[PDB]
């Protein structure tokens, strides 16, 4: 729906040397707008965006308290988990936590979530019935049945269809200019001979936000999945995002290649043709 | 806003 | 546990004009574990005032990563981008192309 709020924690184990590396960063739709990393000098919860640094030194110091909270969750989850899987004290393992809340366009709750890997894989996650979870393996299980008893759905209930929305609804306001904003991708096409025979047509689309984005080639006006390279969205570092899509064409008929273009920032998709 | 509970698995 | 290899990318924050200031970009995206050592190189040689924004990952749980260092583009100056990765035999170096 129009808009979330994510928070992602991964903690990594380091046996050799030292306590687990933690990084907790929090996201209003596609914008960063808070940060912890353990390897950094403050200790502190940090802003990453403009209409955050707003906020006063009450919010800083519990965020820095309770993500501090969480590390310490997290640094006993690696023990615990080491230990289900039988692993030994030799070598690097993952935790990776994701939670937060989607609102739709009048800004109501739409939907909870909490997610947990480990090793980059689903180990435990709450069903969408905000009830109830979802175990990978019968490690997992074990933490259910933890979880069942310490009634820990309940009391992420309480915070996903509560507090996440009331300050999602919150951060929306404080930054109308930037979060409720939409930027059309500019496109432009560009060409590059590769065989004596053969171009390459180049389609992008930049400086556009949100993320989501579709980019198709059509020949003649059918559609080509087929002989096309794709390059996965990416961050102009401005908070915007870039894209392209290339085919490769026998020389002579680029004209008969159009790339078609969506995004929500467009009403009717955008059609480019190569064109000097 | 964060969480206020520590899920220790 | 898991191994992704990251996808790579080197590419300009703006369209590149030779002698206008710029953003070099290294977007290392889809892998997993998450120890992985970047830098972005001039003419083969480390350009040590770098910034990388904070760790997340994705849907799929891969992790992600953009590696940035102001910059002004030329016609000769060679920027490229060394990523090792413990899925990875040798550090890849993934040249830019102001066109890609």
């Amino acid at each position: 729906g129009s808009h979330s709020m994510r928070y992602f924690f991964t903690s990594v184990s380091r046996p050799g040397r030292g306590e687990p590396r933690f990084i907790a960063v929090g996201y209003v739709d596609d914008t960063q707008f808070v940060r912890f990393d353990s390897d950094a000098a403050s200790q502190r919860m940090e802003p990453r965006a403009p209409w955050i640094e707003q906020e006063g030194p009450e919010y800083w110091d519990g965020e820095t308290r309770k993500v501090k909270a969480h590390s310490q969750t997290h640094r006993v989850d690696l023990g615990t988990l080491r230990g289900y899987y039988n692993q030994s004290e030799a070598g690097s393992h993952t935790v990776q936590r994701m939670y937060g809340c989607d609102v739709g366009s009048d800004w109501r709750f739409l939907r909870g979530y909490h997610q947990y890997a480990y090793d980059g894989k689903d180990y435990i996650a709450l069903k969408e019935d905000l009830r109830s979870w979802t175990a990978a393996d019968m490690a997992a299980q074990t933490t259910k049945h933890k979880w069942e008893a310490a009634h820990v759905a309940e009391q992420l209930r309480a915070y996903l269809e509560g507090t996440c929305v009331e300050w999602l609804r919150r951060y929306l306001e404080n930054g109308k200019e930037t979060l409720q904003r939409t930027d059309a991708p500019k496109t432009h096409m560009t060409h590059h001979a590769v065989s004596d025979h053969e171009a390459t047509l180049r389609c992008w689309a930049l400086s556009f936000y949100p993320a989501e984005i579709t980019l198709t080639w059509q020949r003649d006006g059918e559609d080509q999945t087929q002989d096309t390279e794709l390059v996965e969205t990416r961050p102009a570092g401005d908070g915007t995002f870039q894209k392209w899509a290339a085919v490769v064409v026998p020389s002579g008929q680029e004209q008969r290649y159009t790339c078609h273009v969506q995004h929500e920032g467009l009403p009717k998709p955008l059609t480019l043709r190569w064109e000097p | 806003l964060l969480s206020x509970f520590g899920t220790p698995t | 546990m898991i191994q992704r290899t990251p996808k790579i990318q080197v590419y300009s924050r703006h369209p590149a004009e030779n002698g206008k200031s710029n953003f070099l970009n290294c977007y290392v995206s889809g892998f997993h574990p998450s120890d992985i050592e970047v830098d972005l190189l001039k003419n083969g040689e480390r350009i040590e005032k770098v910034e990388h924004s904070d760790l997340s990952f994705s849907k799929d749980w891969s992790f992600y990563l953009l590696y940035y260092t102001e910059f002004t583009p030329t016609e000769k100056d060679e920027y490229a981008c060394r990523v090792n990765h413990v899925t990875l035999s040798q550090p890849k170096i993934v040249k830019w192309d102001r066109d890609m």
